[PDB]
């Protein structure tokens, strides 16, 4: 399961 | 022209736990 | 990876995961050859008998990573990607013959201690280190066996095999732009790349310059560490032309 990553990636 | 070598490895001289393996399998 | 080992901390800086934006999931490997330009395998974006037909908006590379899941804080660098460039005459029709892709990043990638590109050969090199029984490495995130998932960057040595014996061991049809490596069942140790590793590097030493080299580039297998089967991977100086050319006029 895949953490998120920081919003300005998108 | 910097390639290929490893800031944490070849930079340093310092040799990964594997490498050598592969070395010894290059005999010519 | 398959019968490999957790890699070392740096030991493979090149290294680039490929990832799918929403659902975010690993889509492949890939390697960086430079701050802008990111190498992996045309199927990776391309394969239509999957329906496979990505864009530059459906993914994200992400560089200097060690864990799998995990959003390595102050260590990756993910990038956006500006242009992707499939070789014209990859084949995934009948054998993945040509299986290469090139992807242009928006902004240039800062190098670190764990980020860094890997060489790629020139004639020399080739004909020095593409010798049956040379070993080379594979690394990537993939399936841990054929039939889980592993928590950080996997790492396996494997030899490259006689052309004769990699014919010998599939029915598929075998081109120059390939080479397959892996140990015979005879030899008794074991490993090889599997879904997930993917477009991923296969790298040599040179023990002239000691420097790295990408000679391969993951792309097919019968099953993954299946005896007497090989993996099968992009000859990388057999289509180094078309890597300048793109390079040159982009
Ligand atoms: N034994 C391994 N080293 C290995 C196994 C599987 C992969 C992932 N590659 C794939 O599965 C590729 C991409 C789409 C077609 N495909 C397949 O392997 C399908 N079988 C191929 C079709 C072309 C000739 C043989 C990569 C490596
Ligand atoms: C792949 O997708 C693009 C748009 O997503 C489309 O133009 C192209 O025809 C598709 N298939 C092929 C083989 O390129
Ligand atoms: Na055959
Ligand atoms: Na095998």
């Amino acid at each position: 399961d895949f953490e998120e990553i920081p919003e300005e990636y998108l | 022209a910097d390639c290929g070598l490893r800031p944490l490895f070849e930079k340093k001289s310092l040799e990964d736990k594997t490498e050598r393996e592969l070395l010894e399998s290059y005999i010519d | 990876i398959v019968e490999g080992s957790d890699a070392e901390i740096g030991m493979s800086p090149w290294q680039v995961m490929l990832f799918r934006k929403s659902p975010q999931e690993l889509l492949c490997g890939a390697s960086l050859i430079s701050d802008r330009w990111v190498l992996t395998a045309a199927h990776c974006l391309l394969y239509p008998p999957w329906d496979k037909n990505f864009t530059e908006n459906d993914l994200l590379v992400r560089i200097g990573k060690h864990s799998r899941t995990r959003y390595e804080r102050n260590i990756e660098k993910i990038s956006m990607l500006e242009k992707i460039y499939i070789h014209p005459r990859y084949n995934w029709r009948e054998n993945l013959d040509r299986d290469i892709a090139l992807m242009k990043l928006k902004k240039p990638v800062a190098f670190s201690d764990y980020i860094h590109p890997v060489c790629l050969p020139d004639r020399e090199t080739a004909a020095s280190l593409l010798q049956a029984g040379y070993k080379g490495r594979v690394t990537g995130w993939g399936n841990l066996k054929e039939t889980g998932q592993p928590s950080v960057l996997q790492v396996v040595n494997l030899p490259i095999v006689e052309r004769p014996v990699c014919k010998d061991s599939t029915r598929i049809r075998i081109t120059d732009n390939m080479f397959c490596a892996g140990y015979k069942p005879d030899e008794g140790k074991r490993g090889d790349a599997c879904e997930g590793d993917s477009g991923g590097p296969f790298v040599m030493k040179s023990p002239f310059n000691n420097r790295w080299y990408q000679m391969g580039i993951v792309s097919w297998g019968e099953g993954c560490d299946r005896d007497g089967k090989y993996g099968f991977y992009t000859h990388v100086f057999r289509l180094k032309k078309w890597i300048q050319k793109v390079i040159d006029q982009f």
